[PDB]
């Protein structure tokens, strides 16, 4: 049924019914259709929203607790704590590719086919239950709510915060590039002085480095809107 | 292309490429070998 | 069945059939035929070469006398010439092989000793000539025989480890063994290149080419260093 | 079938069974039949040297990123021929010797398919007597991975691949020209040039390509 739709008199498309989570009906590029589309973005859609409320949450706990260390660097083997910094990200990078790709992978596939592999390899006495494309959790989930409670009433809320943060975490990044300044500083200044610190200002300037390199002359930063 | 190949092999479509390639070697034989009076060479 | 990806869907004409198949065809060389049942020698015979030269180097340097290989020079020496060896070489894997590749083409009729009459075996399985060859049996079935792919399979994927790894880093392949377990982080290969746009970095190689064999160039150049990482 | 300029239909005498068919013909050099199988031939013969003729451009430029002491592949003709050794003609007539051979050999399958082959070329039958179509011979020599014997579906599959890269390997190899003749420069230092100041490294910079 109608929940509500995103604009005020508008038709869901055809293949937009309210079937999945946070459906309000609203594809106007038309361009998810023949829903072999659809699963394939819908997982998008989910993976970018769980990378941003990690990513919005993750930026909050820096600036918060770490007061120095502008975010939008923060890689460069400098603002890096004690243990590391002489870890040679070349060698650190090195030990997430094969963590990421074999994870990575090990999804893609579960994509292609469905309910194929759920299962543990090595020891392969074991595997995760049955979902829809993207619900896993039999260890994803250990704390088993989200089971026999209301489910898809969670999952609105998963989107519905997600696609908060993807925006949110948007933000973030085009925020910290123009103003030089982490979330929480660039909405201190805000609200100290709000017509002068509003975006009428501080556009035309992206304020960022061409080069930033480490080992060598590496790294092309090239900002997003060509403000100089 | 059928028709386009009928045409081109009326009597004077052949009769104009057929000297332009006479003549025009013909003239080019005159421009590395100057001048031929007598076969001498 | 288990496959080389486990939610894969091996290509047709590879089904359940060969000595440890997992379905593994990329560009689907097996549909012919006849020409897998070559191809089906060669991995037996690049793999049993490398399993028996990977086992080689590592002996070659742990236990014993520490040159990782490139070396001419040894302490068995030369102990005759080269072209001695080279020449003798030549007649002893020539008859050694062709009368080999022959049991592949037309198999069987070579089962006979060529001097006196002890044979072989029945015709068996065209790369796997029983009876002297395989008196031993340590398994007693082909489980034995799935084992030998998977550890040859391995072996050749990790002799090409000691070319590249000697390569640059022109250390035998139990030298940088322990040199990565001290500070791991370090010397990747992943570390030790980048290239991204703009920055480019390779390591250079650490053999040099014209090296000195008895007054002859031996020009032994890096492979393909211009398209390193 | 997706062809180019989409709402239109094919060319009518060409809708069927090529691989690579999208149905482009617009000045109608496919009206004859016999001629079709002429230009399907044309088109492999060409595909298949551009894609010999990219990577023969690219990698002496790639390589040359590193050192190693290679020209660029124009003026590479000269570097040969300076340090020569043999001189040019002798080696611009084994070409036309060694070369015209094979060519005026695969002219002859073309028109008749069964020779070439029959045998009588130091044996060899077989090899040579091509696989049926247009610009594949198939056989031992041409083929030695024995590829294009097994599954036919997989077959037909490949032949759209080769097309497909051989079209771009032309258009790109059009490109090579073209922007040598501006810029004067290597296909890779151009595809450094343009990555490293995109702005001022573009087409209309170049002063050839825009006149002013
Ligand atoms: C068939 C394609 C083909 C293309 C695109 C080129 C391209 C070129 N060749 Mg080349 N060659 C080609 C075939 C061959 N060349 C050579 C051997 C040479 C030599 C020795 C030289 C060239 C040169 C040239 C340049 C043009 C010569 C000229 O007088 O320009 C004006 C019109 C140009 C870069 C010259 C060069 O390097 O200048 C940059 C040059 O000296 N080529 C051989 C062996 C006989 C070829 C065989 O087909
Ligand atoms: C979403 C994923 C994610 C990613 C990729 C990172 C990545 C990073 N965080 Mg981070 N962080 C995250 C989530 C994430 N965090 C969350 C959810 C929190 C809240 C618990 C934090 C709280 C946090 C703190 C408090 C600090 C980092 C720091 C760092 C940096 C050092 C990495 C390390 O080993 O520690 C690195 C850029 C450290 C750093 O280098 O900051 C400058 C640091 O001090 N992060
Ligand atoms: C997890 C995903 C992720 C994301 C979203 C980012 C995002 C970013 N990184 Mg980053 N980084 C990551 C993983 C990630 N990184 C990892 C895994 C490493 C290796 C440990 C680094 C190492 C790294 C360095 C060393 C630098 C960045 C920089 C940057 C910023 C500018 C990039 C740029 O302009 O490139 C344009 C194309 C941008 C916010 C750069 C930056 O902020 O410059 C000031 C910078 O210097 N990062
Ligand atoms: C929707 C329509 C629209 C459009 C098309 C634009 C377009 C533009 N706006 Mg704009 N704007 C709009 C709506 C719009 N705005 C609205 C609704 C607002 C809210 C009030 C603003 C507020 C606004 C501000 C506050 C500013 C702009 C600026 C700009 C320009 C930035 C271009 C740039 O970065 O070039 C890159 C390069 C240049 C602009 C350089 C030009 C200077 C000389 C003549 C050229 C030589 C310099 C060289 C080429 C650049 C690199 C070197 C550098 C180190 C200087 C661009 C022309 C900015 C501007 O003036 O330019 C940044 C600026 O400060 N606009
Ligand atoms: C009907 C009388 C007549 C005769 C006998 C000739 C004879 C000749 N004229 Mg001539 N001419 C004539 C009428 C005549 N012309 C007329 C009516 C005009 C006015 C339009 C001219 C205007 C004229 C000019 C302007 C020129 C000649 C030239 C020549 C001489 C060059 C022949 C040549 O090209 O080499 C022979 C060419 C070949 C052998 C090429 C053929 C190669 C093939 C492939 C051989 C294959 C074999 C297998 C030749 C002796 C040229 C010259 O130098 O005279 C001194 C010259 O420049 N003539
Ligand atoms: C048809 C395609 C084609 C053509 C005409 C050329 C033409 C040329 N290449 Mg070349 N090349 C090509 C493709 C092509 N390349 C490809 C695909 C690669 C990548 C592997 C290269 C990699 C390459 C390098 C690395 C070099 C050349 C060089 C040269 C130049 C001298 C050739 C020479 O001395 O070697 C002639 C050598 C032989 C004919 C040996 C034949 C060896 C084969 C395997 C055995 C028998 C041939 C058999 C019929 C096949 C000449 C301009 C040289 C150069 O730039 O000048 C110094 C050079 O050093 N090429
Ligand atoms: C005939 C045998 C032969 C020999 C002796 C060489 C020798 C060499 N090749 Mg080479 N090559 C050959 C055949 C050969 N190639 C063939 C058949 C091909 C395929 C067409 C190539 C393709 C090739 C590429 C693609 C590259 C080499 C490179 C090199 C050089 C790397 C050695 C080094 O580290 O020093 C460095 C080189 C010198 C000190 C010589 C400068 C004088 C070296 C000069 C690499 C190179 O030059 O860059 C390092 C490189 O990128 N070659
Ligand atoms: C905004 C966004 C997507 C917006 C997409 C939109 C609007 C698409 C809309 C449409 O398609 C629909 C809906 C319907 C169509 O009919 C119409 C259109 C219009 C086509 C994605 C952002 C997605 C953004 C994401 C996923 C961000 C992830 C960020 C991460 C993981 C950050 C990590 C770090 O910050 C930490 C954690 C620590 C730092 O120190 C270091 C780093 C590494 C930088
Ligand atoms: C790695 C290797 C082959 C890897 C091949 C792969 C992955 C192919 C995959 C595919 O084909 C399939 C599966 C299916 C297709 O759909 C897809 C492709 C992609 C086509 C061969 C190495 C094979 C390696 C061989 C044959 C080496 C033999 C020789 C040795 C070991 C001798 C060494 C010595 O002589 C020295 C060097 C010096 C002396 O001092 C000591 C001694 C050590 C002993
Ligand atoms: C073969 C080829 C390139 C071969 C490259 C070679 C050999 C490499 C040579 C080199 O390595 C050497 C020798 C020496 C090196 O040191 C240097 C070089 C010189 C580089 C390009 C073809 C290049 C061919 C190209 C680009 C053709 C484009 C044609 C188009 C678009 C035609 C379209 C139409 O015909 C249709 C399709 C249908 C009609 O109805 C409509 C129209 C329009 C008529
Ligand atoms: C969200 C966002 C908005 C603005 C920018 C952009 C639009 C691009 C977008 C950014 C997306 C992201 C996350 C891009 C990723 C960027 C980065 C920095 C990726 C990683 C870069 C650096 C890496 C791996 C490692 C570098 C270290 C190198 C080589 C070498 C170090 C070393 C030295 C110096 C020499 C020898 C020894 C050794 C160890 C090799």
């Amino acid at each position: 049924a109608d929940r509500k739709l995103w604009a005020p008199g508008v038709a869901a498309p055809s293949y937009l019914d309210g079937s999945l989570a946070g459906d309000y009906g609203w594809d106007p590029m038309g361009l998810s259709s023949d829903p072999k589309a659809l699963a394939w973005y819908r997982q998008a859609e989910l993976v970018h929203s769980r990378w941003a409320m990690m990513g919005v949450v993750g930026i909050l706990g820096q600036e918060i607790l770490n007061p120095d260390v502008f975010w939008y660097e923060a890689g460069l083997p400098k603002n890096l704590p004690e243990q590391v910094s002489g870890l040679n990200l070349g060698g650190i990078l090195a030990f997430e590719f094969c963590m990421m790709h074999y994870v990575e992978v090990r999804r893609w596939q579960d994509y292609k086919n469905f309910g194929s592999v759920n299962e543990d390899p090595v020891f392969k006495g074991n595997s995760v239950p049955n979902e829809v494309m993207g619900y896993p959790g039999g260890i994803f989930d250990p704390f088993g709510f989200a089971k026999g409670k209301d489910i898809e009433d969670l999952k609105t809320k998963e989107i519905k915060n997600g696609r908060l943060a993807m925006v949110a975490w948007t933000g973030f990044a085009l925020q910290a590039q123009a103003t030089g300044k982490g979330p929480i500083a660039c909405w201190k200044d805000h609200l100290a002085d709000p017509f002068v610190s509003n975006i009428t200002a501080n556009i035309g300037t992206c304020v960022i480095p061409d080069s930033v390199d480490v080992g060598g002359v590496n790294i092309p930063l090239y900002c997003l809107w060509p403000g100089q | 292309m059928q028709n386009l190949k009928i045409y081109l092999s009326t009597a004077p479509v052949i009769a104009f490429i057929w000297l332009s390639l006479l003549s025009s070697l013909i003239i080019e034989v005159n421009r590395f070998f100057p001048d031929p009076l007598i076969f001498a060479f | 069945r288990p496959l080389w990806l486990p939610g894969s869907t091996p290509p047709a004409h590879l089904d359940g059939s060969m000595t440890g198949d997992f379905g593994w065809d990329p560009l689907g060389l097996g549909a012919n035929p006849e020409a897998m049942t070559w191809f089906r020698e060669a991995e037996l015979q690049n793999g049993r070469w490398a399993m028996m030269g990977v086992f080689g180097i590592l002996v070659q340097e742990l236990v014993k006398p520490d040159v990782f290989w490139y070396d001419a020079p040894t302490k068995i020496d030369l102990p005759f010439n080269i072209i001695g060896i080279v020449a003798f070489q030549a007649f002893a894997m020539h008859y050694v092989e062709i009368r080999r590749w022959q049991d592949l083409r037309k198999p069987g009729s070579v089962n006979k000793d060529p001097i006196f009459s002890n044979y072989s075996l029945p015709e068996h399985e065209p790369g796997y000539p029983g009876g002297i060859f395989a008196p031993f049996v340590p398994g007693d079935i082909e489980e034995l025989k799935l084992k030998e792919l998977k550890n040859a399979r391995l072996s050749m994927l990790a002799f090409v480890g000691f070319v590249m790894q000697a390569q640059i880093t022109g250390k035998g392949p139990i030298a940088c063994w322990t040199d990565h377990l001290a500070d791991p982080f370090g010397t990747t290969i992943f570390s030790k290149a980048v290239i991204t746009l703009g920055g480019a970095v390779k390591p250079t190689c650490q053999i040099p080419d014209h090296v000195a064999f008895q007054g002859i160039d031996i020009p032994t150049p890096c492979f393909f260093e211009g398209f390193w990482p | 079938r997706p062809v180019w300029y989409p709402g239109n239909s094919p060319p009518e005498w060409l809708d069927g069974s090529l691989p690579g068919d999208y149905g482009y013909d617009p000045l109608g050099l496919a009206s004859d039949p016999e001629m079709l199988k002429w230009w399907v031939q044309a088109e492999l013969v060409h595909g298949r040297w551009a894609m010999l003729g990219t990577v023969g451009m690219i990698v002496p430029g790639v390589a040359a990123r590193a050192g190693g002491d290679f020209p660029q592949w124009y003026d590479a003709g000269k570097v040969y021929i300076e340090n020569s050794s043999i001189p040019f003609g002798a080696l611009l007539m084994t070409q036309v010797l060694m070369m015209g051979w094979s060519e005026m050999m695969r002219y002859y399958e073309f028109v008749s398919p069964g020779s070439q082959g029959t045998g009588s070329f130091m044996g060899f039958t077989e090899a040579f007597a091509g696989t049926g179509e247009n610009g594949y011979p198939g056989g031992r020599f041409f083929d030695p991975f024995g590829l294009a014997k097994g599954d036919p579906a997989k077959l037909q599959e490949y032949k759209v691949k080769e097309i497909k890269n051989g079209r771009l390997a032309m258009f790109s190899c059009l490109g090579y020209y073209a922007q040598y003749a501006a810029t004067g420069k290597g296909p890779v230092d151009n595809w450094f040039d343009h990555i490293a100041d995109p702005f001022h490294n573009t087409c209309a910079t170049n002063g050839v390509s825009v006149p002013f």
